[PDB]
């Protein structure tokens, strides 16, 4: 129990640098949101 | 002229409806109408 503690409570700080550290963490997030904004601009630059 | 107030109004032949506001934007001289990403008009030169 004691050595798992550790090992657990350890793999949890290695998340936060994981994610803080590495802009590519939430990739599949930040696309879901550049798509749309990527398909409403487009389709305001079509009233030129 | 009537500022700040929804209005219907005819510029140089160029009408439409909108809020005619004031604006720091600065024409070189041989510019007369402003144009947006949409291509609608965006800014004008008062003429008088
Ligand atoms: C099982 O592995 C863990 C680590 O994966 C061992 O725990 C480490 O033991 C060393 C001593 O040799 C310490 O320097 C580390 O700090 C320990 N790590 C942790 C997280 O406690 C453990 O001794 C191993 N057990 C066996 C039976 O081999
Ligand atoms: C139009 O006339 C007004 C006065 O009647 C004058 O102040 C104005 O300068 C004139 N227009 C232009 C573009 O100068």
């Amino acid at each position: 129990q004691k050595l798992i503690a550790n090992q657990f409570n350890s793999a949890i700080g290695k998340i936060q640098d994981s994610l803080s550290s590495t802009a590519s963490a939430l990739g599949k997030l930040q696309d879901v949101v550049n798509q749309n904004a990527q398909a409403l601009n487009t389709l305001v630059k079509q009233l030129s | 002229l009537v500022k700040n107030k929804c209005v219907n109004f005819n510029f140089n032949g160029l009408t439409g409806t909108g809020v005619l506001t004031e604006s720091n934007k600065k024409f070189l001289p041989f510019q007369q109408f402003g144009r947006d990403i949409a291509d609608t008009t965006d800014a004008v030169r008062d003429p008088q």
